[PDB]
């Protein structure tokens, strides 16, 4: 009935879709926190290689491709 | 008052008009709507309450319920609702003379 | 035999050939698949269309135009490609009949089906329907009325004319202040006939009852960033010059020095040959200035130094209607003040029309040229309105230029049916079957145009019929209310050249589309 | 399906079913002059209307009862 | 009076039905953003461009909706948004509502054209009542100003 | 006879064949009557009501119905 | 509940060790509170075993007709002998006609 | 709405529906091109048809049988199969009459095209119809002549 040309996602989905992607990006840093944490090995699908424990850096190296993730990599 | 004027009517422009103060409905349901408000009931009661004459009552959404809202400050110019109405009433007059679709 | 059924073939492939039932038959499909398609959109009560471009852009396009509709259309039929250049050329010619035009020759090729099925060879129908429309137009000019001596008639007519144009239209709605706006705009021509005097701005918003008919002029352009934006009393030059990196024409020049000192002079010396030419330019008099092309940044601040407005890029549309509307002269040498005329205008200012600025001349000194302002709730919606006011334009300047009207409502269709049916009452042969049947299709014209609003047709055409055999000329459709009534105090009237060019032009469509008796169409490419 | 305006017969018809106490009034399909089922005997069986009314309650009710599909 | 004419097409009916329900859906589709209780909608283009927005025109034009119906409303919301400048969800959901009160009067057997006339007359009406609740204001009462640019950026 | 695919169209279809077989006339009416009244809940359902009163709602009104068919009923010989 | 519990490494069995001993309090007191009648009464085993089915039929499509089918939910069970067999309870369905229309047959 | 034309599809893969249009065209081009194909072959000037099968016998066979036309031709439109049931019935209740009845039958319906273009309702068409066909049988039926008695 709408006719738009796309996947519509309206309620509770899109923001449990959200909050997962957020999940997500927090849980591929969290293991980088305080003293006790543990550096990153970054390998860009050429044999580049970063070992680091920034999250901006980690952030940005990877590839995102949900909104609400991207909104807290800019962030 | 389309209701009104509309049983002032009679013959099908009656129905019409019906119909479009029905439709006019829409817009309070929805305000109530979307606040976790009954529809029904408010809507009900907003029309109760300016029947009895309180043109300024309105949906109140800070304390969920009905109240006069020119106490909380929620007004807009006339030309906002004049205009919405005019260029509705016109979108869908030029709608209602359609009755084919050609694929070019 | 046949090319096609041959035991040796002649053709390439993916060439074919129709013969004579076959391609009759698909010349009669094609030609009663367009009729019906462009009809119902026909009389006062006629719906529009939508036509869903398929293209990339997927144009949008809203319109009761039968010549718009039939355009947009992707066509494969040859004889429906002939109905829909019949269209266009009508369009071409006058504003309006293009329905009408379409319908007529499609019920005339149905007719002619219908004899051929009756076993009647077609050059006896061609000569019958020469005959009939001869009748019939010898019937429409004896049935012509001319009020152009008269003032106040003629202005009369043009309204009545103009309202019956507009009254299938969407304008239908606003039908007295968008006749009177198009009565006034044509009027405004003084005789002319130039309908790109008359510029139609489409600006979004607002209701269609707020578009109006500007008592000056309207530009869309700019001025320069220190010139006055209000002048009084305007003086207006209109220039077709450069005025930007104006260069000496000779075009083998070149500056050829051997220090960079000359080549600031050379500099210095072109931009003093800009200075002096807006300096004869500011010699006229002149308080502002339009100039067809761009106007650089020097001699911008040359004319705000002056206080002269300088509106540039009008395009030749724009210096054209400029110099209609105060009476200016286009001029691109300013070595004779005295021979050039200025434009004189009562005041220039800007006004704010939606979101957007124009220039607005009030008190033209002429005034042969308009600006109609059209407001609309869609861009569809505003299409439709500018299509709906070219046709009442059209008709208008028609009807300015060629005072003979008809009276419209079905009943110069009806005069005409019952000449033709007079005329074939008293020839013998199939010829007279061919005549009635034109007499059938001319009145299945009025027929339509009451089947489109519900009424019950068939006994308003026979009471149109026994009117007209009686003796009544002018009984009409009355679709106030559904009955029939007198067209002249109902004013219902056409242009008479809109009429006889549409029976001309259905007839002479219908006439080479019969004559052919087989299709042969090459390999496509 | 008879020709007749919808809106306007059956406003007619009610109106006078209310005037006058007649649950006989109905629609005349056939235009043979009159309103009345009585004389026109146009005559259904109570069971078939009420297993209509009934039917057609329950299958609503189901209807509206339902609220996901999972079709593969 | 009898019969009357016969209806042959029931083309045109479908035409109408469809372009109702494609204005009904996209009111349906922006109903939720509508008061200061409504929420945003997130509408990705073609490419990786995100869009988070209230504004109605601002959705409306975002999404490309491939109906006739459709896009006349949305046109019609960009009308608003030129004129007005705001009321742009509002001016849809009315329109919408109009046509689906239209779907049962034309089920009614009333013809689209007496309904037109009735609906200029209804607005003619409303816009004569609308001027009667409206208040005299002038632009040297601040506090009208700011109570109006508070109301509009209540719902953002 | 009808090829649907959609399961509330095969509802349609079901409760059609059920009239059929308990009375044998109506397998019409029932149909209209059904799409009647959910054409009327869709309008009830767009204003904020539970389906689920929208249904109560409608039982309760059939048993007035049914009530005032009984009635209103003539008997024959 | 317990999932934020787990996010921050509570180890299981301590999770475990308490749902435990919640559910063992719980039916403890469900026991303990559960509301029982030791009169013996015919009409009154019949009133509670008539509100029970109407309790477990008041969320169903036949909520609307749900005291009669409990009446004869009720009425079907009290005539089983000792065993309360489901396979001595026929079940037929015809299609056609209302739920009203339903029957029990003795 | 329409079960074809709606947002929704009712309907499986393949499964169509035409409306009052669809329908009326399809029947009316069906029963005119069945009702134009059987003519010709009518009257004491009638011409016979070769009718060649497509199957692997390829069976040859010229006729001017109107049923056996009507039989043996591969026919997709279901008013044409009425009317092709229509001849066959005739043929089998007498020996004769399977042309005419399939041409008048074709040109009734081509008349009923025509009145439903006039914006007549099918109803009317078919009262006046049946009032037509009573009042012929009535003619037809006066105006036998028996002599059965005289050898
Ligand atoms: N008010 C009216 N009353 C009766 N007939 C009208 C009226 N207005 C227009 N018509 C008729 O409608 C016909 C078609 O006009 P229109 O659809 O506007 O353009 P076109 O001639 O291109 O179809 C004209 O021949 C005219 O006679
Ligand atoms: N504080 C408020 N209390 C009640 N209603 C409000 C309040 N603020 C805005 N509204 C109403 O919400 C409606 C919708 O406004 P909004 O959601 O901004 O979209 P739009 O401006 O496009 O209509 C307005 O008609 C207004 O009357
Ligand atoms: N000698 C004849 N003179 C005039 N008409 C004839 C003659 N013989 C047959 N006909 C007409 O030809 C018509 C068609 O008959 P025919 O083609 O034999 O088969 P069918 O009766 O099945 O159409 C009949 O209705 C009959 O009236
Ligand atoms: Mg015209
Ligand atoms: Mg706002
Ligand atoms: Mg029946
Ligand atoms: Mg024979």
């Amino acid at each position: 009935p709408l006719s738009v040309f796309g996947d519509r996602s309206t309620g509770e989905t899109i923001r449990s879709q959200n909050v997962m992607a957020a999940a997500s990006i927090a849980n591929i840093v969290k293991s980088s926190l305080g003293p006790v944490g543990l550096d990153k090995m970054l390998v860009d699908d050429i044999g580049d290689v970063t070992i680091t424990n920034d999250g901006a850096t980690i952030l940005k190296l990877l590839e995102v491709e949900h909104p609400a993730a991207k909104v807290l990599c800019e962030l | 008052r389309l209701t009104e004027y509309s049983r002032t009517l009679s013959g099908m422009e009656s129905y019409c008009v019906r119909a479009f103060a029905d439709a006019m409905e829409v817009i309070p349901s929805t305000l109530a709507e979307n606040a976790g408000l009954n529809p029904i009931s408010t809507v009900t009661e907003l029309r109760n309450r300016h029947a009895q004459g309180e043109k300024t009552a309105g949906i109140n959404v800070r304390k969920g319920g009905i109240s006069n809202i020119l106490e909380e400050l929620v007004v807009q110019p006339l030309l906002v609702s004049v205009s919405a109405l005019t260029l509705a009433t016109e979108t869908v007059r030029s709608i209602l003379k359609i009755d084919d679709v050609v694929n070019t | 035999a046949s090319l096609s059924l041959a035991p040796v073939n002649i053709f390439k492939a993916g060439a074919d050939e129709e013969r004579a039932e076959t391609a009759r038959l698909t010349s009669f499909i094609g030609a009663i698949a367009i009729g019906d398609l462009v009809k119902s959109t026909l009389g006062p009560k006629g719906m529009d269309k939508i036509l869903l471009s398929s293209g990339r852009d997927a144009s949008l396009m809203v319109t009761n135009d039968g010549a718009t509709i039939l355009k947009n259309i992707g066509v494969d039929n040859p004889a429906a490609k002939v109905l829909v250049d019949m269209s266009r050329v009508q369009d071409d010619e006058v504003g309006d009949g293009t329905t009408s035009v379409t319908v007529l020759a499609a019920e005339l090729l149905r007719e002619a089906e219908s004899l051929i099925a009756k076993k009647i060879h077609p050059q006896t129908i061609i000569a019958g329907w020469r005959e009939a429309t001869k009748a019939a137009r010898e019937a429409l000019l004896s049935s012509a009325v001319d009020h152009g001596s008269d003032e106040v008639k003629f202005r009369q007519d043009l309204m009545n004319i103009a309202g019956t144009t507009l009254s299938s239209k969407l304008l239908t709605h606003h039908k007295d202040h968008f006749t009177k706006l198009a009565v006034e705009a044509v009027l405004r021509l003084k005789g002319s006939g130039n309908l790109e005097a008359i510029h139609i701005i489409k600006k979004l918003g607002g209701s269609l009852a707020d578009s109006y008919l500007d008592e000056g002029f309207l530009l869309d352009k700019k001025i320069g960033v220190n010139q006055p934006k209000r002048i009084e009393n305007a003086k207006i030059l209109i220039a077709n010059t450069g005025m930007d990196t104006d260069k000496i024409k000779i075009f083998g020049s070149r500056v050829r020095v051997d220090s960079t000192a000359k080549v600031a002079e050379i500099e210095h010396a072109e931009k003093e040959k800009m200075k002096e030419k807006v300096e004869r330019i500011l010699k006229h008099g002149i308080n502002c200035f339009i100039n067809r092309q761009l106007i650089y940044n020097y001699p911008e601040q040359l004319f705000g130094a002056a206080g002269v407005m300088a509106i540039e890029h009008a395009d030749f549309a724009g210096v054209e209607r400029l110099a209609l509307v105060t009476g200016g002269e286009i001029a691109s040498t300013f070595d004779h003040p005295e021979l050039v005329k200025l434009g004189s205008c009562k005041l220039i200012e800007e006004v704010m029309i939606g979101e957007d600025k124009l220039i607005h001349f009030s008190g033209v000194a002429l005034g042969e040229a308009c600006t109609i302002v059209l407001r609309g709730a869609t861009q569809q919606i505003l299409d439709e309105a500018e299509r709906s006011l070219h046709d009442a334009l059209c008709v208008l300047a028609q009807t300015v230029k060629d005072s003979r009207t008809v009276y419209g409502g079905g009943c110069s269709e009806m005069l005409m049916a019952h000449a033709v049916t007079q005329l074939a009452n008293r020839t013998p042969g199939k010829e007279a079957v061919a005549m009635e049947s034109y007499a059938k299709a001319l009145r299945m014209l009025p027929t339509i145009i009451a089947d489109n609003a519900g009424y019950d047709s068939a006994d308003l055409v026979a009471q149109l019929r026994a009117a007209h055999s009686e003796g009544n000329t002018t009984a009409g459709l009355d679709m106030r209310e559904g009955t029939i009534g007198d067209m002249a105090i109902l004013g219902i009237t056409e242009s008479f050249q809109v009429k006889r060019q549409v029976l001309l032009s259905a007839a002479e469509a219908a006439e080479v589309i019969l004559r052919v008796d087989n299709i042969i169409k090459a390999a496509p490419r | 399906n008879s020709g007749m305006n919808p809106i306007q017969t059956m406003t007619e018809v009610r109106a006078r079913q209310v005037k006058e106490m007649n649950p006989a009034l109905g629609i005349d399909c056939l235009h043979k002059g009159t309103n009345d089922m009585k004389q026109q005997h146009v005559i259904e069986t109570l069971i078939g209307k009420k297993q209509q009314i009934s039917l057609a309650t329950q299958m609503v009710r189901m209807i509206l009862k339902i609220d996901d599909i999972r079709k593969p | 009076r009898g019969k009357g004419a016969y209806q042959d097409r029931d083309k045109p009916a479908q035409i109408r039905f469809s372009n109702i329900s494609a204005a009904k859906a996209v009111a349906d589709a922006i109903r939720t953003s509508l008061g200061p209780k409504g929420m945003d909608k997130m509408i990705q283009d073609g490419k990786g461009d995100v869009t988070i927005t209230n504004d109605g025109a601002t959705i409306l034009k975002q999404m490309q909706v491939l109906h006739p119906a459709a896009r006349m409303l949305v046109e019609l919301s960009k009308a608003q948004d030129i004129e007005a400048g705001d009321g742009t969800t509002s001016v849809v959901i009315i329109a919408g509502s109009l046509l689906d009160s239209c779907t049962k009067l034309l089920q009614k057997g009333i013809h689209p054209t007496i309904i037109s006339e009735s609906f200029q007359k209804a607005l003619e009406k409303g816009i004569e009542i609308l001027t009667d609740m409206s208040r005299p204001v002038e632009l040297s009462d601040r506090e009208t100003l700011l109570n109006s640019a508070t109301t509009s950026l209540n719902s953002k | 006879m009808m090829d649907v695919d959609h399961q509330i169209a095969k509802l349609m279809v079901e409760l059609s064949k059920s009239q059929d077989d308990e009375i044998g006339d109506g397998t019409t009416g029932v149909v209209v009557l059904a799409g009647a009244l959910l054409e009327e809940a869709e309008q009830l359902l767009d204003r904020g009501i539970h389906p689920i009163r929208i249904a109560d709602g409608y039982e309760q009104a059939a048993r007035v119905a049914i009530e005032h068919l009984d009635k209103i009923s003539d008997s024959v010989l | 509940q317990v999932k934020p519990y787990v996010e921050e490494g509570l180890h299981p069995q301590i999770i475990i060790r308490a749902f435990r001993t919640a559910t063992q309090l719980a039916v403890n007191k469900i026991k303990e509170i559960a509301v029982t009648v030791k009169k013996a009464d015919k009409v009154e085993q019949r009133k509670l075993l008539e509100k029970c089915a109407m309790t477990a039929l008041s969320s169903k499509l036949i909520s609307q007709q749900k005291a009669f089918f409990a009446k004869m939910v009720v009425d079907a069970v009290m005539m089983l002998d000792d065993l309360l067999q489901l396979k001595m309870i026929g079940i037929k369905k015809v299609q056609g006609g209302a739920l009203e229309d339903s029957q029990l047959v003795a």
